[PDB]
RNA sequence: AGGACCGAACCGACUAAUGUCGAAAAAUUAGCGGAUGACUUGUGGCUGGGGGUGAAAGGCCAAUCAAACCGGGAGAUAGCU
RNA sequence: ACACAGGUGGUCAGGUAGAGAAUACCAAGGCGCUUGAGAGAACUCGGGUGAAGGAACUAGGCAAAAUGGUGCCGUAACUUC
RNA sequence: AAUUCCUUGUCGGGUAAGUUCCGACCUGCACGAAUGGCGUAAUGAUGGCCAGGCUGUCUCCACCCGAGACUCAGUGAAAU
RNA sequence: CGAUGUCGGCUCAUCACAUCCUGGGGCUGAAGUAGGUCCCAAGGGUAUGGCUGUUCGCCAUUUAAAGUGGUACGCGAGCUGGGUUUAGAACGUCGUGAGACAGUUCGGUCCCUAUCUGCCGUGGGCGCUGGAGAACUGAGGGGGGCUGCUCCUAGUACGAGAGGACCGGAGUGGACGCAUCACUGGUGUUCGGGUUGUCAUGCCAAUGGCACUGCCCGGUAGCUAAAUGCGGAAGAGAUAAGUGCUGAAAGCAUCUAAGCACGAAACUUGCCCCGAGAUGAGUUCUCCCUGACCCUUUAAGGGUCCUGAAGGAACGUUGAAGACGACGACGUUGAUAGGCCGGGUGUGUAAGCGCAGCGAUGCGUUGAGCUAACCGGUACUAAUGAACCGUGAGGCUUAACCU
């Protein structure tokens, strides 16, 4: 019944959606913009935005924590070094959402998740 | 007498002297106000209509201020009306507050339920389930047979199926008032009311004696 | 709650061990007995030198539920491990001298007075 | 919300000694023997404490002449007056549940004692 | 589990009677380029409330 | 030493659930029995319809069996629909 | 009958733990099984956990649960020893 | 009794209560000696019964994770 | 007989009244208690087990009572398959024999995606006489209707005693129903920790994957019960059985023919809910529209241009609302959701570094570190300015008041 029960499970296992946006998350920062299927979009706010605000702080057991999660030591230099700084104002949502159309080939609803920068 | 409208804020305990747990439920009532007055020479019944709480400017709709205009009222959320008793006359722009309920001893609450959605037989009319195993074939909990053979050839009116369960309204009543706290507005009531944390109440005086 | 079959420690120098609940009493259909009910019980066990023996059917009074009992304040007093007290039969009147471990305050119904004046706790 | 945190706060006592898990209590409670204002004392093991500020509870744990009484203490009550503690324990874990099958001396717990 | 007889033109007409596609309705001009686009989507060019978001 | 024991491959098919216009004209999953022998299996021969074969159930003989299958007596006859 | 959860004999057979060609995780190498995207009702299917009670269920403890390994100590009636 | 209809025979044990089970009586409707009788250690995916353990089998179900069911897009049956 | 599937259990029912309890009366071989019997009464309630395939019944122990029956001896397009009517096998028995047996004994495939009728739920369209938002009356319909025990009345009336009330009142329970998470708890594969095997991040250290969440220990929010509150009524009307009052027919007598009064959980209300599709389409309040023209078989007509309001729908963020529609909140004149800040809660002394110890590991920094759905705040991102639907004062007849 769900009641006041949020997080979504889109139709996978418990273990494949954890591991499933750890795949995303790095895609979308590494690529700053990802054109994906909206209800991932709005759950993968989620976790993104956790990895930078966890990234403000810059320190070695914070590196751990944003390792332990995406597991890369790319998107983890990526973070700390270029997000960290790029932010440090920014007191709330990182990311936004931008609906474009529908995918072609199964009629489903796309959307474009994207960090609030690349105005250079 | 007259009811009064308010709204359900959790629910916890107060502790007496004694020691005796006794669990309140906290409804905020705001301040009810008389929006209109009916009586039998245009309606044939004395009754009135409150509204609580406010609204924002450009939410209400222009029928609606319209109406709350001719009674001098701040526009509020919903209304509802109560059946007067012989003798209790009020006027437009009265002020009712929660003073009402000081020295009563039983109330009624009244309100919608907390709707479970599309529940089963089990869930709803209690049906108990049948054998889980034991060669139970496809039918672990499901209702079973719903009528008689031939002679009756059909399903009587009031046979209990799965259907919607809750959101409905639903009245509690004698619920024994413990607290009417006057300033802060809270009316302590004793036991379990209904509806969801943040639903509106209609609470009015012990019908029954 | 017990009902019927159950296995409960006799709380009482009476004689017997083990005994199991055949049927909660007190009234139609009833589902289970608690805090201070009666349970007409049968002995599944008892000591060479007893009062009662092996297959005895007398009534007895549930004293101990490892589910607890609740005080009106919302305090549970949960024991470990279900216990009775052995009755006589036709009246109530509790067929022990001793009475081992502890009783609970709602003993207090004047047909038990015996019973908690002879418990050691509470 | 708001309205419901001050009803929670104008009841909860403010003298109640911090106990962590594991510490051997005493706790006193009120009894009423008909109209005798008893003050009945209970030593025990505190096995878990749930903290929920006005609703929080502890449960103590003693060993009778033979059966394991354990009992709850709705922490804010006015049946209940003295917290008093005698062990300081220390054992790493929040809930002591396994205390409910060992007996006697593997049923110890070691002393803080800093 | 079966049909008993089968259902004439009637009750096939209006079964199909609410299953009748809806039209969109509506379709928003865009702010700065004056193109078309659903209402809360991005544009053919990413424009999107006179913004080059896509920049593709 | 063993028609010995415990247990995979391999062979078998007892229980239950699913499936019973299925994924499949008898299977899957979870358990099961034998597993150095009267075992199991590859390749290639032998036996033949009132006959073959059978650790025997009237089981098996090309999803067909108390007498296979295909053609022919044959448009068998039909007090029956 | 199909791009079908089936059937088909022989050979090669690595690292860790293990008694092992069981099983768990991986290398070499090969694949994600030819519909997808959402919603997170009943109910069905395959599953995890459970207060107090423990066969009261029912045709019947069917199913589930549980026991499970190595080393040592210890082990009855009965018996063709 | 795999055999006994009358029959749940009568008696004893197990059970709070036992048409089944176990021991015995002989009135064997209609056992019986290689279409074998009575015993029997071992063995059985064998039948009947009892006991310990353990459990959602149940009293009485509650939640939760997944595959369908449900809605949108594509292809598109069947029995009658 | 070109198929109507049968016993019993399970599930779910439903009616009748020849009533098992509860309610109201008569009579008694009715002192009292407790009963025998008959009348009125169908609102509600009406066991758990052992045994057998059982129905039935016996037995154990309850309960206020463990009702009798109809409904394809209710119910297999809901279940089970034990029994009974398939093939295997055996004992006895009959037959020379194939085989047989309302003689018993082991083993033994239960199929069907719902078009229509019905039913439980929830919607789309149009109607309702100009359009729209709100709030109700209530025709009519459904739910609910059970009761023990203890105590007072009083050990009084009654009774030789033993025993032991009616009526009325108080408290506490069983069953059942409604509702809800504050408590005690269950779950809580999205939170935290312990740990075996292995692989990988170059390695140690630390973390991640996989093994039913790998196995386990706790656990927030929700949901839920075994948890906690609440409910059945009282009262009113008309009555049945019955009790009457007065009083003729019939000098009297007599409850009845006239007239009057009592009388039960049934009936109608009172309690709760659905409810104006109640086409008899109800009532009240508020809001908006008060522009010009041609054509015609000049009729509640068609058509053009210009204006398109109140409000709606649409789209978006979403909700303790939800299968989808609907319903509720919100759309920057903003707190709807996600994030973020602070707190709460949970778990339990992170990592790093230092010291002790040969080493595992301990101690300190440290009730830390991490924290889901929660509570209180903040626009940082996403809910865009507009477009779309719906109009332009609302027919005829009659009456009463104004003119």
């Amino acid at each position: 019944m769900r009641h006041r029960k949020s997080g979504r499970q889109l139709n996978r296992n418990s273990s494949h959606r954890q591991a499933m946006f750890r795949n995303m998350a790095g895609s979308l920062v590494r690529h700053e913009i990802i054109k994906t299927t909206l209800p991932k979009a709005k759950e993968l706010r989620r976790v993104v935005e956790p990895l930078i605000t966890l990234a403000k702080t810059d320190s070695v057991a914070n590196r751990r924590l944003a390792f332990a999660r995406t597991r890369d030591n790319e998107i983890v230099a990526k973070l700390f070094n270029e997000l960290g700084p790029r932010f440090a104002s920014r007191a709330g949502g990182y990311t936004r959402i931008l609906k474009c159309g529908f995918r072609a080939g199964d009629n489903a609803p796309m959307a474009y998740i994207e960090l609030v920068d690349r105005s250079e | 007498m007259i009811g009064l409208v308010g709204k359900k804020v959790g629910m916890t305990r107060i502790f007496t002297e004694d020691g005796v747990s006794i669990p309140v439920t906290v409804i905020e009532v705001e301040a009810n106000r008389v929006t209109q007055v009916k009586d039998l020479a245009n309606d044939g019944y004395r009754a009135i209509q409150v509204t609580t709480g406010a609204k924002k400017a450009n939410r209400v709709t222009k029928p609606e201020a319209g109406h709350f205009a001719k009674a001098g009222v701040e526009a509020g959320r919903g209304l509802w009306e109560f059946r007067l008793a012989e003798g209790e006359e009020f006027t437009v722009g009265q002020s009712i507050s929660v003073e009402l309920f000081a020295d009563v001893k039983k109330v009624d609450v009244t309100g919608t339920s907390k709707g479970k959605g599309f529940a089963g037989t089990v869930k709803r009319w209690n049906f108990r389930t049948q054998d889980a195993t034991h060669g139970n074939s496809l039918s672990h909990r499901v209702p079973g047979s719903i009528g008689q053979n031939q002679t009756p050839g059909k399903v009587f009116k009031g046979k209990k199926m799965a259907g919607q369960m809750g959101n409905e309204r639903v009245t509690v009543q004698s619920l024994d008032v413990v607290r009417v706290d006057a300033e802060r507005n809270l009316l302590l009531v004793k036991g379990a009311v209904p509806g969801a944390t943040g639903s509106d109440l209609i609470v009015k005086p012990a019908v029954k004696a | 709650m017990i009902q019927e079959q159950t296995m409960l420690n006799v709380a009482d120098n009476s004689g017997a061990r083990r005994v199991m609940c055949i049927k909660v009493l007190g009234g139609s259909h009833r589902r289970y007995a608690g805090v201070g009910d009666i349970i007409k019980i049968t002995i599944k066990e008892a000591i060479p030198r007893g009062k009662v023996k092996k297959g005895d059917v007398l009534k007895a009074v549930v004293v101990r539920t490892k589910k607890g009992v609740r005080r009106p304040d919302g305090s549970v007093i949960r024991f470990d491990g279900n216990a009775c007290v052995l009755l006589n039969n036709n009246s109530e009147q509790p067929i022990g001298t001793r009475i081992f471990g502890p009783v609970t305050r709602e003993l207090r119904s004047e047909k038990f007075m015996k019973i908690i004046s002879l418990a050691p706790e509470v | 919300s708001n309205i419901i945190k001050q009803l929670e706060q104008e009841q909860m006592k403010q003298d109640v000694p911090s106990f962590r898990p594991g510490d051997t209590v005493e706790v006193k409670v009120w009894v009423v023997e008909g109209s005798k204002k008893r003050l009945q004392a209970f030593e025990g093991v505190v096995i878990a404490i749930r903290n929920r500020g006005l609703h929080s509870a502890f449960t103590v744990r003693k060993i009778s002449n033979g059966e394991g009484v354990e009992r709850v203490f709705q922490t804010h009550s006015p049946v209940v007056d003295s917290i008093s503690v005698k062990r300081r324990g220390a054992v790493r874990k929040a809930k002591l549940y396994y205390l409910r099958e060992r007996t006697g001396k593997a049923a110890r717990i070691k002393e803080r004692l800093n | 589990a079966v049909q008993q007889n089968k259902p004439t033109r009637s009750k096939r007409g209006m079964r199909r009677s609410h299953d009748a596609l809806t039209a969109v309705t509506s379709l928003s001009v865009d702010k700065t380029s004056g193109e078309k686009h659903l209402r809360h989507h991005i544009t053919a060019d990413g424009y999107y409330r006179g913004r080059k978001v896509i920049a593709k």
